């Protein structure tokens, strides 16, 4: 349950990102391989050194996904079903790995986002990335 | 657990940077304000209603600024978390009762914070040191429970 | 995301278990304290013994949120929206805790629905439980 | 970790009347059926569509059987669980990469098909006693990790 504060706090934190969002997407991805080497598993096609066009690529999917999810906050499950579907029936994703890559993101945005991921910004990101999370683990069957 | 060289050159060269003073306060603080329910365990602290009341309570800052002080012990010790963190643990387990999650929380917060003070300096393998780090002293305060 | 598959699964075990709900509840909460004793400090003011009282009458409660939940399946949040806003604001009880009854929950209908807690069964279960969940941490703030 | 003479009576004294060919193919199947994504590191196991699939598929079965060999054996070792995984924490922390959160469901779904094949005998502390076991194999199986 995102309040309006949340909501305002994450469009406000989007803005400041905006066109390095693909960019940090990257980077997010890059850090979750790093520092959770489990779920390069669900890569072995992708090479996954630093500068890897396909991870470049991949961030800029996940950013666009994420970026569709804060147009449409007011109904995620709608916006991300297709997405949900692909990640628990067909990659079968393990959902203690969207905690990890939402940590990611967090830390991606904190090491770029100075002013703006303040204790209250911070705390409506969290919110938000376990509300993608919460959609996209939502379709195991 | 195991850090290569290089993962201990990167911990330990940003850790000096680190105000001691400030970061444990700044850390105990997000995780009352991301992680509500930890409230629960800091009723005597006065006023927390509010972000700027949680990370401005004197009582906070004090408070951070021990358990921070356990992290640096746990930095110079790496290769003995578990007999370091003995007590902490007995404390946080059989006495007050934390569920061991909030450890990994803390310590993801302790990273965002990091990440916040040190910017681009906090490079993926930084973090990726940092990780291994916390995870270590999370599972050694939680060895009560094992 | 409950099917119409695991609805009728849910609905089938809720009808077997019958008048039973309220000891079952009082089952699942005693099986939770022995099993998972930090679980305990949220009731310091209750007695926790074997036969006691508070726990059969809380067991009760327990019960009856959830069939209020089986009969409101399809609207849960607006069900359990009082019941979420007391477990976070007032309680503020961890979420993990909520995995820890849940699976108490289902010890506790395994072990009286011989017939009925077949491994489809069991997955609607669990889907229903961790749906029961969901709601019940969504209000954190 | 350690049971009391209470505990280690609850446990052996079911688990001498636990059918070693069925428990432990039953609990894996339930695995792949209540947490699906598990299926994942099974696709050489042939048809996994249906409940019924999978709990008839002689792979599952096979497999689970050998699973629930280790899981005895732990029981044989309870002082020692780190080094009776030690080899098997390789294999599915190093090898297969499996999340360690997987090994915590698994150990209450053997609880689950404990519970249902015993019923009323299967009492609150003896619950309790099995819980002890299937945290400490989780985090004796988990040890590659930390
Ligand atoms: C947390 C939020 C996440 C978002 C917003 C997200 C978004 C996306 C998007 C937009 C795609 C491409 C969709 C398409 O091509 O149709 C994708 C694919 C994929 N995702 Fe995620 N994802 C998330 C989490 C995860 C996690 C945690 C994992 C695994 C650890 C994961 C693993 C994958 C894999 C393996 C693919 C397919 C790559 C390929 O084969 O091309 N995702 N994701
Ligand atoms: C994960 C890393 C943690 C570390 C390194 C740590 C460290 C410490 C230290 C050094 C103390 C001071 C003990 C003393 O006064 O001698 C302390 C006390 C305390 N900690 Fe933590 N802690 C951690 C996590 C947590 C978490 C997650 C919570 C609650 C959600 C918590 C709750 C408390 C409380 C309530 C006290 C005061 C106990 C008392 O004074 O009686 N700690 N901790
Ligand atoms: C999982 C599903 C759960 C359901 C359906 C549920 C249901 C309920 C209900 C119906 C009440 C009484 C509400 C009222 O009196 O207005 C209650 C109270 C309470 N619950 Fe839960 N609960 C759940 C999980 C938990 C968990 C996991 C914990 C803690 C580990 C917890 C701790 C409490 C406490 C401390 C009270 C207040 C007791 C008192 O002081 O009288 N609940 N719950
Ligand atoms: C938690 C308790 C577990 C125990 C005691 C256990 C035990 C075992 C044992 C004894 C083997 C046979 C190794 C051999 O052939 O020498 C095995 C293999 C295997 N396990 Fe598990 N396991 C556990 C959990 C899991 C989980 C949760 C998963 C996946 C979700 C998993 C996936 C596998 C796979 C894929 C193999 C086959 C490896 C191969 O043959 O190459 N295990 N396990």
């Amino acid at each position: 349950v995102l309040s309006p504060a949340d909501k305002t706090n994450v469009k406000a934190a989007w803005g400041k990102v905006g066109a390095h969002a693909g960019e940090y997407g990257a980077e997010a991805l890059e850090r979750m391989f790093l520092s959770f080497p489990t779920t390069k598993t669900y890569f072995p096609h992708f090479d996954l050194s630093h500068g890897s066009a396909q991870v470049k690529g991949h961030g800029k999917k996940v950013a666009d996904a994420l970026t569709n999810a804060v147009a449409h906050v007011d109904d995620m499950p709608n916006a991300l079903s297709a997405l949900s579907d692909l990640h628990a029936h067909k990659l079968r994703v393990d959902p203690v790995n969207f905690k990890l890559l939402s940590h990611c993101l967090l830390v991606t945005l904190a090491a770029h986002l100075p002013a703006e991921f303040t204790p209250a910004v911070h705390a409506s990101l969290d919110k938000f990335l376990a509300s993608v999370s919460t959609v996209l683990t939502s379709k195991y069957r | 657990v195991h850090l290569t060289p290089e993962e201990k050159s990167a911990v330990t060269a940003l850790w000096g940077k680190v105000n001691v003073d400030e970061v444990g306060g700044e850390a105990l603080g997000r995780l009352l304000v991301v992680y509500p329910w930890t409230q629960r365990f800091f009723e005597s602290f006065g006023d927390l209603s509010t972000p700027d009341a949680v990370m401005g309570n004197p009582k906070v800052k004090a408070h951070g600024k021990k358990m921070l002080g356990a992290f640096s012990d746990g930095l110079a010790h790496l290769d003995n978390l578990k007999g370091t963190f003995a007590t902490l643990s007995e404390l946080h387990c059989d006495k007050l009762h934390v569920d061991p999650e909030n450890f990994r929380l803390l310590g993801n917060v302790l990273v965002c914070v990091l990440a916040h003070h040190f910017g681009k300096e906090f490079t993926p393998p930084v973090q990726a040191a940092y990780q291994k780090v916390v995870a270590g002293v999370a599972n050694a305060l939680a060895h009560k429970y094992h």
